[PDB]
């Protein structure tokens, strides 16, 4: 019941600022020192700074001083981090955390994803990865969908409206030099059934209100 | 500034085995202000140990910590499936406030070797219409994670024009899968015939090549 | 011994 709940995902242009919030429940908000920590994609944890219980004292990591402002509102029980002059290296998940009396971070928020990029919202193009004898082992064939050139994250991929789950591998997205993301989703299936079973990948990109169903047609040649 | 060095960077162990994770501080840790955290994929970190050896409330007693000065250890006496995650050590001080994290140890599931199944996918005519050709090489259900993928176009080795993506360890069989995507303009793609993906992995007695001729 | 929080309280009083 002791909880920290953070605001939703953010997408920002370089040079902008972002203000993330973190609201407590189940404990006396004003008793505790509070923190922000961030984690860049695939990287480790990096402490950003601390704010004292009253809210009139802060100390920030040397890297962020001059660019970050931490505040708290006792009337709403809410903690804030504002990070200014954003650059693409500020792309990360940002966590709020409670400092216990012993100093370690005993309650954590769920994280807020912040994307900083020049790119504009764009839905993906979905292309088939058709099965063939070049995708067929001893009775097992691989097929998939290439989900290319979208921004921002995330996309979701399902197969046959969720009826096909076994053997599916949906790869993590990779950022291309264009600033757009791309990923592939693959599945291995019995080759004997390629002519009597239909395989459709369902791609949803909520930021662009894009929905794409792509039938992946086998190649007899 | 204090620096926390974690070892090993990756630890491969099977369920039921004992895990020993180490952290070395570059200078003495005042008052044993030292903590260990667990972070599962896509989740926030969770405090395991504080004051270098005190288990946080609700943490299974198979987790324990010890140490002082510059050397600290986290032990998991018997690994359970839920314990395979990233672990971070942390040092902190009050006057002035400072909090430093180790770079993390990935605790990975160690299974038997499994050589990858390799598949190659030519770009679709649909994609070719838009001016780009993506060639996808798939390495499916292999272990361990380390693998080499080399692209050759008309027997010419490619460099700088491919990107790899790897899944997390499969929840059912603890294997990895990997995609390599070769990206070319339609103009370059249609200048060549033979596209080949060569895969090296310790489970393969010799490298596996999957290839196609453009147009078949 | 002073808790970590008590040492933080001292730091923010004096800084």
């Amino acid at each position: 019941q002791e909880q920290l709940v953070q605001s939703g995902a953010e997408v920002k242009k370089p040079g902008a600022s972002v203000k993330v919030s973190c609201k407590s429940s189940g404990f006396t908000f004003s008793y505790f020192y509070l923190h922000w920590v961030r984690q860049a994609p695939g990287q480790g944890l990096e402490w950003m700074g601390i704010i004292n219980p009253r809210g009139d004292g802060t100390r920030y990591a040397q890297k962020f001083q001059g660019r970050v402002t931490m505040t708290r509102d006792a009337s709403t029980g809410t903690l804030y981090m504002e990070l200014r002059s954003l650059r693409s290296e500020d792309t990360a998940v940002y966590y709020c955390a409670r400092g216990a009396d012993h100093g370690a971070f005993d309650i954590w928020g769920q994280g807020t994803m912040v994307t900083v990029s020049s790119a504009s919202t764009k839905g993906p193009s979905v292309f088939p990865l058709a099965p063939s004898s070049k995708s067929t082992s001893g009775g097992t064939a691989a097929l998939g969908c290439l989900v290319k050139d979208y921004f921002p994250e995330p996309v979701t991929v399902s197969w046959n409206s969720g009826a096909l789950t076994s053997g599916v591998h949906t790869f993590p997205a990779v950022l291309q030099s264009s600033g757009l993301y791309s990923l592939s989703s693959v599945v291995t299936v019995p080759s004997s059934s390629l002519g009597t079973q239909t395989y459709i990948c369902n791609v949803n990109h909520k930021p662009s209100n894009t929905k794409v169903d792509k039938k992946v047609e086998p190649k007899s040649c | 500034e204090i620096v926390l060095t974690q070892s090993p960077g990756t630890l491969s162990l099977s369920p039921g085995e004992r895990a020993t994770l180490s952290c070395r501080a570059s200078q003495s840790v005042r008052r044993n202000y030292f903590a260990w955290y667990q972070q599962k994929r896509g989740q926030a970190p969770r405090l395991l140990i504080y004051d270098a050896s005190t288990r946080a409330t609700g943490i299974p007693d198979r987790f324990s910590g010890s140490g002082s000065g510059t050397d600290f250890t986290l032990t998991i006496s018997r690994l359970e499936p839920e314990d395979f995650a990233v672990y971070y050590c942390q040092q902190y001080d009050s006057s002035p406030p400072m909090y430093i994290f180790g770079q993390g140890t990935k605790l990975e599931i160690k299974r038997t070797v499994a050589a990858p199944s390799v598949f190659i996918f030519p770009p679709s005519d649909e994609q070719l219409k838009s001016g780009t050709a993506s060639v996808v090489c798939l390495l499916n259900n292999f272990y361990p994670r380390e693998a080499k993928v080399q692209w050759k176009v008309d027997n010419a080795l490619q460099s700088g024009n491919s990107q790899e993506s790897v899944t997390e360890q499969d929840s059912k069989d603890s294997t990895y899968s990997l995609s390599s995507t070769l990206t070319l303009s339609k103009a370059d793609y249609e200048k060549h015939k033979v596209y080949a993906c060569e895969v090296t992995h310790q489970g393969l007695s010799s490298p596996v090549t999957k290839s196609f001729n453009r147009g078949e | 011994l002073d808790s970590f929080k008590e040492e933080l309280d001292k730091y923010f009083k004096n800084h």
